[PDB]
RNA sequence: CUCUGGCAUGUUGGAACAAUGUAGGUAAGGGAAGUCGGCAAGCCGGAUCCGUAACUUCGGGAUAAGGAUUGGCUCUAAGGG
RNA sequence: UACCUGGUUGAUCCUGCCAGUAGCAUAUGCUUGUCUCAAAGAUUAAGCCAUGCAUGUCUAAGUACGCACGGCCGGUACAGUGAAACUGCGAAUGGCUCAUUAAAUCAGUUAUGGUUCCUUUGGUCGCUCGCCACUUGGAUAACUGUGGUAAUUCUAGAGCUAAUACAUGCCGACGGGCGCUGACCCCCUUCGCGGGGGGGAUGCGUGCAUUUAUCAGUGGUGACUCUAGAUAACCUCGGGCCGAUCGCACGCCCCCCGUGGCGGCGACGACCCAUUCGAACGUCUGCCCUAUCAACUUUCGAUGGUAGUCGCCGUGCCUACCAUGGUGACCACGGGUGACGGGGAAUCAGGGUUCGAUUCCGGAGAGGGAGCCUGAGAAACGGCUACCACAUCCAAGGAAGGCAGCA
RNA sequence: GAAGCGUUUACUUUGAAAAAAUUAGAGUGUUCAAAGCAGGCCCGAGCCGCCUGGAUACCGCAGCUAGGAAUAAUGGAAUAGGA
RNA sequence: CGUCGCUACUACCGAUUGGAUGGUUUAGUGAGGCCCUCGGAUCGGCCCCGCCGGGGUGCCCUGGCGGAGCGCUG
């Protein structure tokens, strides 16, 4: 090509999106913003196929104008704005607040939450450097950025962020024996403790997490992201707690469902 | 074919007029296309000849040095009006801009003002 | 254009290779800036992503520091009489690189004497009275004539740059890149590697 | 011959020999200082570059070139070229059909800095991907290791 | 072309500048249509750098064929005792 | 479903092929009642094209003196709707085709500590001591008017008028601080000298971005010649930032007063950093047939070193000086391909054999080449220039072309 | 809990990352199927609404990681320049 | 089984320094773009400063015609 792409086939866009074949062609193809657009969920999609406000394109266009959308304590207009990871989408209208957090098959998850658990949010620092004059700056997940921190956050640690000022109202350190969250590849979206930190100089770090269960996992340091000190999550887990359980048990889970509701 | 100055022959010659040279506007930004133009100099091939009085004479030309033709519209910057009626400062500057009527025969009478600038 | 690619050459084995696209933009070249020694004619000419490059056709003057005293001065360049790539460079006086020239050394004999107060550059003194028989003086009080011997066990100069300081020129070799930055930044050549291109230039001729 | 044998002057940009010799310091002889720098990845900085007088912009230890990227060994092979060598790599490709390998051979340019002097043809040497170096050259020289020998009769 | 050395234009001079000749040149456009026949004349030509076919007794063909350059001036490198 | 059958003989066992047999994938023949999906000018000609359409765009929030409408409410800069036009943005996406292309493309992997990046998001925007600021300058559109031309989305002369177009350019913070330079003055061991410290008048630079040189070593790497500090300076008139911009409700202060000062919500804007979308060149491994292609590359860069040029950047990318290197029977080089690569398709014991022009990813091209303007991004072709091949109109003076887009 | 391996590889197992679509395959009466990713529970009419799914497997060779050390290759001390 | 004779088809050799159509190139000429060095058809500004003028009071605040400063410069 000549030039920056601007379309996304509906074959091509992410599975996470769970969009269907015959609608059409393309996709939302998100606006650029402070997430990937592989690990984010437009707006369109969340207000459509999530939530099944809008039917289709041009009424989630008349939701989005009217201005009651307000993603991170800003009103956003945009129709394919990029959502991303631990976002909190407040809708005032409608008094319902959501955290966009994966559910345990690597999928993004409607998590309602209470307003006040709304006034936060968790950020997981990316790059530490300092600036002009010697000011610390700060670069999280997403692309903000703060300066002044204090001087005890590494990389790849988790600050807590209130809404509406930007400052650090708390942090967590990146340890042993921390709960955190798996944010990408296979084991996406599973819940569980640090064990090890093993290091690869020139290379990507592996990291080993145990769940509640009990079951061992492993992944890339980049797919790290502690919501948690020691133990206690500071977020309000969705639904399935982040466990993973394999094809023999949602199986069995589903027959007893039925059969309490038969 | 239009005359250009400056190509300095008599006759037609045919140039890469970019944007705002002459006798050429461009379709696109940036866009440059080769036309003929005629040189500057004249002589008996053409069909036309532009010329401007540029100092008065004896008497008046029948039609041409007669019912003055007014400037269709006034001034708009805050300054050009200053400058043509030796506004000093907040002398009532608004008021002072002109005011241009319209008569029109299927509605009232009513004087248009517009709005200036800075 | 002029084009940078690396597949209109031959490869490793030597075997030809063919091209699979025409060319394009971004492996373009532009021609040579051929910086000269004259009047300031600075060309402006627009790169990738809409920045802008400083094309230096001519300069004479340039930004060149002393280094082993810290001092930098904006001083004018004389001519080239040494160029490591090519001897024709020096032939058409041509600034480049890495390129040795000839600056004036004025302001560093001001700098010398203002900070220092030893005559530096002079041959036999009182010649320029107006001024020099005040700054050796200036009758200045205890602390600040105690200030300028402390200055002065530590002044010396290199019998190499005192003895250019008499020609009235010293040899500076650029550092920045006329053509790319628009301007001629350098330092004044000391130690071994003065000497070094000092036997060059006698090789050269002498 | 000394370090200076070209039409230029070498040095370590990084290195200023002119620190203002006077007469507070015995001239001489000031010995100048070396740049040098651990490369990293447990690799050991040779003594021979650490107090070695040569000059080697692209030397992985005393230049200004950053290993990065896919470090691998090789066999040297020719040693005809200055202050770069070609090494070869055996590997066994596979094939499905019979089941069984197929042996092939890769030659790579190799830049050998002076700092390894001991270095004959047929020795084993780790090398670390650089920036492109030459045309053909993207790998640095980081280990030598003898192949059998130490000794010689 | 000139110096040393030699000579007086080859057994006569003067004046003119017709034809025909002998010897030497040039010729627009065409280019062997001339002639028994390209006879005669014309083209090419030295040196440097390329590049050279069929065939062959493998030696040759071969300066094959074909192409480029060549002045003056000011320099710069290399080749020694 | 891990399968065979006919045919050499007078007859028999074999070798062995021919024929039969089943699928799919192109065409074709005959026939065809219903209904749901659904390929479709790839194969020969990336051959040639009439006509029509396929890229345009305005919110309260850049610029409205069109009467083209219109509230007039009537003595006022602009009610409001607004064509046109300037400005900004887009037009580099998409769509089509598969000609070229055989370590090339492409796939997996990895790097940019070797670069650029419109936009989005978040930082930054009194950090600089330095007679308009209650707002500076000139033109140009649209518009009126005079035409030329056979013709074109061709344009000239004349007369106005604006900016978030194009330029110019302050106040303010702002009181100072810091580092050099240091008139002198004061306390001093005092003593006939040195003194150890303070203040300090006066001048010079002060911020971010750039280009050098030097010093030390707040955070970061596996590793910086990293980031951040300190010093000396530079800072390019086709020349960096240090808001002369636009809407919405309208309010507070009134000592001084009384006519000013303050005010919120936005939009636009930016030098630079981060981020996003990328892009680009690189690392390792992997490609079909051919030896009636065995030696190639190196004058004309072939392999490497040094110093430069150029490029957004690393690199023989290019130049100069050097060294004689580099690749090959583990198939180099050359040639062919009815070769775009891959995900995938057909067949289906296992192993394999063919096929992938074709909807997804990547590349390439726009009749064949070549060269450029604008822009963050094009060597763009529903952009321009030139040549070649075709081809349209003409009053023969010129002018206009690119369906491998949809039809 | 920090450091090295008292060889270096091939090999085998594990884990990471490996686009979707296609394939195999989980669920789902499309009226069945090819398909598709939907769908199901009650309504006594206030149900001023409740429960789900949009799995999983394979992804050759090459590259990364952690266990094993049987087969295979490769070395250590012979003028000792050995531990 | 082969020559010989007749008839068809398929290739092969072959004078013709045969012919035709592609591809890659030497050399010569060389459009056009871009860059550099010039060039300056024009277009402004200051110096306006022959004058009427003049105001803090012939010492011009200037309202404008006008020569043109026969220059400095964009
Ligand atoms: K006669
Ligand atoms: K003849
Ligand atoms: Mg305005
Ligand atoms: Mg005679
Ligand atoms: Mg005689
Ligand atoms: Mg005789
Ligand atoms: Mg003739
Ligand atoms: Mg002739
Ligand atoms: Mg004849
Ligand atoms: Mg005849
Ligand atoms: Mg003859
Ligand atoms: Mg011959
Ligand atoms: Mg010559
Ligand atoms: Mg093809
Ligand atoms: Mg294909
Ligand atoms: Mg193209
Ligand atoms: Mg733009
Ligand atoms: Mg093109």
């Amino acid at each position: 090509a000549r030039g920056p792409k601007k379309h996304l086939k509906r074959v091509a866009a992410p599975k996470h999106w769970m969009l269907d074949k015959l609608t059409g062609v393309f996709a939302p193809r998100p606006s650029t913003g402070p997430h990937k657009l592989r690990e984010c969920l437009p707006l369109i999609i969340f207000l459509r196929n999530r939530l099944k406000y809008a039917l289709t394109g041009d009424e989630v266009k008349k939701i989005c104008m009217q201005r009651f959308i307000k993603i991170d304590g800003k009103v956003r207009t945009d129709i394919t704005y990029p959502a991303g990871f631990m976002d909190v989408i407040s809708i005032d209208k409608t008094g319902e607040n959501f955290r966009l957090i994966y559910d345990t098959k690597g999928r993004f998850a409607v998590h309602r939450i209470t307003p006040e658990e709304a006034k936060y949010k968790l950020c997981k620092v990316r790059k530490i450097f300092v600036g002009t004059k010697g000011i610390p700056h700060l670069v999280t997940h997403d692309a903000r950025t703060i300066r002044y921190p204090d001087p005890l956050i590494k990389v790849n640690d988790t600050i807590q962020i209130d809404l509406e000022t930007g400052k650090i109202t708390d942090f967590i350190k990146f340890d042993t024996g921390n709960l955190c969250m798996v944010t990408g590849g296979a084991n996406l979206g599973r819940i569980g403790v640090i064990t090890n930190r093993e290091r690869h100089p020139g290379s990507f770090d592996v990291v080993h997490v145990k769940d509640a269960n009990g079951n061992s996992f492993a992944t890339r340091l980049s797919n790290i992201f502690v919501i948690g000190k020691g133990n206690k999550p500071w977020i309000s887990l969705p639904r399935g707690k982040g466990i993973r359980l394999t094809i023999a048990e949602e199986r069995d889970k589903r027959l007893a469902a039925k059969q309490s509701s038969g | 074919f239009p005359m250009k100055q400056g190509v300095l022959t008599h006759g037609r010659v045919r140039l890469l007029l970019s944007k705002g040279h002459s006798c050429y506007r461009p379709r696109r930004t940036g866009e440059r296309k080769r036309k003929s133009v005629r040189g500057c100099i004249v002589d008996a091939n053409l069909s036309v000849l532009n010329l401007v009085i540029v100092k008065k004479g004896e008497k008046d030309i029948p039609g041409l040095t007669d019912t003055t033709v007014p400037r269709r519209l006034g001034p708009k910057r805050a300054s050009r009006i200053r400058k043509l009626f030796n506004l000093s400062k907040e002398d009532d500057v608004r008021q002072y801009v002109v005011r241009k009527p319209l008569n029109k025969e299927g509605k009232k009478p009513r004087t248009k003002a517009p709005k200036i600038q800075r | 254009g002029i084009s940078r690619d690396n597949w209109h050459k031959r490869r490793k084995t030597g075997g030809k290779r063919k091209p699979y696209h025409k060319k394009r933009k971004y492996e373009l070249g532009r021609p040579a800036a051929n910086t000269k020694i004259g009047p300031r004619r600075i060309h402006t000419v627009r790169v990738r992503g809409g920045n802008k490059k400083y094309r230096a056709l001519r300069l004479d003057v340039g930004n060149f520091s002393w280094g082993s005293e810290c001092c930098t001065r904006k001083t004018r360049i004389i001519d080239v009489v040494y160029n490591a790539s090519n001897n024709e460079l020096v032939r058409t006086k041509t600034l480049v690189k890495n390129c040795i020239v000839l600056i004036d050394s004025t302001p560093y004999r001001q700098w010398y004497e203002s900070h220092y107060a030893l005559p530096l550059g002079r041959k036999k003194g009182a010649k320029l009275t107006p001024e020099e028989e005040e700054i050796l003086n200036k009758k200045r009080s205890k602390k600040i004539q105690k200030k300028y011997d402390e200055r002065k066990k530590n002044a010396k100069i290199s019998s190499l740059l005192e003895e250019q300081f008499q020609q009235g020129k010293l040899l500076a070799c650029i550092a920045s890149r006329p053509g790319q930055c628009g301007r001629a930044d350098g330092y004044v050549l000391e130690g071994k590697e003065l000497e070094f291109y000092l036997r060059k230039i006698k090789a050269r001729k002498g | 011959a000394d370090i200076q044998t070209e039409r230029a002057y070498q040095k370590q940009p990084t290195i200023f020999q002119n620190k203002k010799r006077v007469l507070l310091g015995e001239t001489g002889k000031e010995k100048l200082p070396r740049y040098y720098k651990n490369i990293g990845l447990g690799f050991k900085t040779p003594k021979e570059a650490i107090e070695g007088t040569y000059i080697d912009k692209k030397c992985p230890f005393t230049g200004n070139v950053s290993i990065r990227g896919r470090i691998l060994s090789g066999v040297v092979t020719k040693m005809k070229m200055q202050r770069t060598i070609v090494i070869r790599r055996d590997y066994l490709h596979y094939i499905r059909k019979y089941n069984r390998f197929e042996k092939r051979h890769k030659n790579m340019s190799v830049h050998l800095s002076p700092c390894f002097r001991d270095v004959q043809i047929g020795d084993i040497v780790t090398v670390g991907e650089c920036r492109p170096l030459s045309k053909t050259v993207r790998f640095n020289v980081l280990k030598v290791t003898k192949a059998a020998g130490t000794k010689k009769q």
